[PDB]
RNA sequence: GGGACGGGUGAAACAGGAUGAUCCCGCCGAGACCGCCGGCCGCGCAGGCGCCUGCCAAGACCGCCUCUGUCAAUCAAGGGCGAAGGCCGGGGGCUAGAAGGCGAUCAGACACCACCGUAUUCCCGGCCGUAAACGGUGCCGCCCCGCGGCCGGCGCGCGCGU
């Protein structure tokens, strides 16, 4: 690349980005993002790192599809991240799945800066139905 | 099926971004943009989200939202857009036993911006109280209703952009909720959940001039 | 017979109440008659606490919570042991 | 914008993807709903009742050396209200979802699990008049060991605290 294509030195302060973490139950997607996001520098899944499609949301396929992620991003010039961690939501679980612990140690220990951290999971103030009827799962 | 394409970012530029005068630190970052063939009007309408600790290094928990409106000498200025809290602050207001208040009511200004506002409110508990509940009968909370009702008409009634902004860096709007509540009764949590921007002039030009470069003003 | 004077239930003065869903099969259950606990904790968990405060830029930062309701049914309540069946003159007792 | 899977499950497979999907941001449209506070709190004859603002009538209780003077209790016949589902005639059409279809599992599975989806669920006017419509305990009235919690109103005492 050329410096022109990269972010601007400054000592001022470092190249900080946006990472979206969504920790799904059957899938992980790490994504990154300038300050806002209308663009785009580095998305992964954990569906491309394995084979067994209930291995998708596992941890170790997060911490692959992290470290492919940082060298793109750091090939780009980006160094330090902020962090949205989401679920599912919208009449769901709302909890996480297992692949966002990976992804937060992976990159920090892939020399990636650390600053602020949010709960991005979508919550409403209603509810429509959601699904399985009055009993339930019935299993 | 499958193609290659080529590496998109060997024809991207980055540029800076600025924020109004309020706030000692004012580089909110760079943005890459694809080169024309323009960046400038792509480039002319995006929202950043910055802490307010970070613009001005009790902070923590309260985020702006900033949009550009003009880009010169390759580099974007931005104006208010709307303010809000942290989602972990918000949850932890919540405790049982309490009485919950929530207000919302639409303010104009000079300028022609439209804004609603949200303000939220709790009970506490009396020092030599035997019950344990803080709950509180009807007639006192439509004295806190009106109260909040009164003091933001007379403290936010008449008011400009940049001193709107200005408040909402300090807490001085939520020191006089506080205040005129506590005269009735023992409130817990008084402050504004957050700000929007519901109808707003077409062109601000005056108003960027404004609160850009504005140091005395 | 009668197994408990509540009925299983916690309805006074009332003749119904609103509803909610479980959270792990859906169902819908009265209000008065599901189970409910509050919960506090961190995003990142605690090993990685000190990681994440190293890695970070701002001083003093504090690490956020999650704080969430979680509701069950009876039967999803037993089988992930949030409640115990108890021996007859144990089902008196009431603190946690 | 970006470039290869995504969805879903105990595990899978049907439906989506170079017509650029999933993912991020912004805008637009319509219709439902009223969360964490929310409770051995409360209101209502019962069935039932939770967004902001405003309007209309109503109600039990408490306090009173205010008025009347038995005007009361309970009840065949008769009258009114009455969850959800259902029906008639008009509107509207996002979620979920009987019927129906399709993929798995099975000896078989037209069922449990996955996905698509009609009536219905929402509003107005009108029928139906049933529920584990349960405190499985009819209404009015008198006496009755003791301790404790909460709700509303009133009064007393003091060192003035809800
Ligand atoms: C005889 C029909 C049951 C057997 N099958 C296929 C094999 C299988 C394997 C599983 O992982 C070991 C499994 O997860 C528990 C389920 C099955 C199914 C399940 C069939 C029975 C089904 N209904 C009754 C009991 C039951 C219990 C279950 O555990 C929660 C379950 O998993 C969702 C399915 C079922
Ligand atoms: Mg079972
Ligand atoms: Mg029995
Ligand atoms: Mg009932
Ligand atoms: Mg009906
Ligand atoms: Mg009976
Ligand atoms: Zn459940």
């Amino acid at each position: 690349y050329a410096p022109e294509n990269l972010p601007a030195k400054n000592n001022n302060s470092e190249a900080f980005a946006v990472c979206h973490i969504y920790a799904g139950k059957n899938d992980t997607f790490i994504h990154v993002t300038d300050l806002s996001g209308r663009e785009t520098i580095g998305r992964v899944s954990g569906g491309m790192k394995v084979k067994r499609h209930c291995d998708e949301p596992s941890a170790y396929a997060a911490m692959q599809a992290t470290q492919d992620l940082i060298e793109i991003i750091t090939d780009r010039g980006i160094t330090a991240v902020h962090i949205k961690i989401r679920a599912d939501g919208g009449t769901g679980k709302r909890v996480y799945g297992q692949g966002g612990s990976a992804a937060i140690r992976a990159l920090v220990r892939g020399g990636i800066k650390i600053g602020r951290i949010e709960d991005s999971t979508p919550i409403p103030t209603d509810r429509t139905r959601h699904k399985g009827g009055r009993r339930g799962r019935r299993l | 099926t499958q193609r290659k394409n080529p590496d998109p970012y060997l024809k991207k530029e980055w540029y800076p971004v600025i924020a109004p005068a309020h706030f000692k630190s004012r580089h909110i970052g760079q943005t890459p943009v694809t080169k024309t063939a323009v960046a400038t009007d792509v480039i002319n309408h995006r929202v950043y989200e910055v802490n307010l600790g970070d613009l001005n290094p009790l902070n923590g928990n309260t985020k702006f939202y900033l949009q550009t409106q003009l880009v010169s000498d390759g580099k974007c200025l931005t104006n208010f857009h709307g303010m809000d809290i942290t989602r972990h602050k918000y949850g932890s207001l919540f405790r049982k036993g309490c009485d919950c208040i929530d207000v919302f009511m639409d303010i104009p200004t000079t300028d022609g911006y439209l804004l609603r506002v949200f303000v939220i409110a709790f009970t506490d508990r009396f020092r030599f109280q035997r019950r344990k509940n803080c709950h509180v009968k009807g007639r006192v909370i439509r004295m806190m209703r009106a109260g909040i009702y009164e003091t933001l008409h007379n403290e936010l009634g008449k008011v400009s952009i940049p001193v709107l902004v200005t408040k909402l860096s300090n807490f001085e709007v939520n020191a006089k909720l506080t205040e005129a509540l506590q005269k009735i009764t023992m409130c817990r949590d008084v402050m504004i959940r957050r700000v929007k921007v519901v109808k707003r002039p077409r062109n601000t030009m005056e108003l960027l001039s404004t609160m850009h470069d504005s140091n005395q003003v | 017979p009668v197994k408990r004077r509540n009925n299983g239930r916690s309805k006074y003065n009332c003749g119904h109440t609103n509803i909610v869903r479980c959270q792990n099969c859906h169902r819908c259950v009265p209000k008065d008659k599901v189970i409910k606990r509050f919960t506090i904790r961190n995003i990142v968990d605690n090993t990685i606490a000190d990681d994440v405060l190293n890695a970070c830029v701002i001083q003093g930062f504090a690490i956020p919570k999650l704080y969430n309701k979680v509701q069950y049914c009876v039967s999803c309540s037993i089988h992930n042991h949030i409640v115990r069946v108890r021996s007859r003159e144990d089902r008196k007792i009431r603190t946690p």
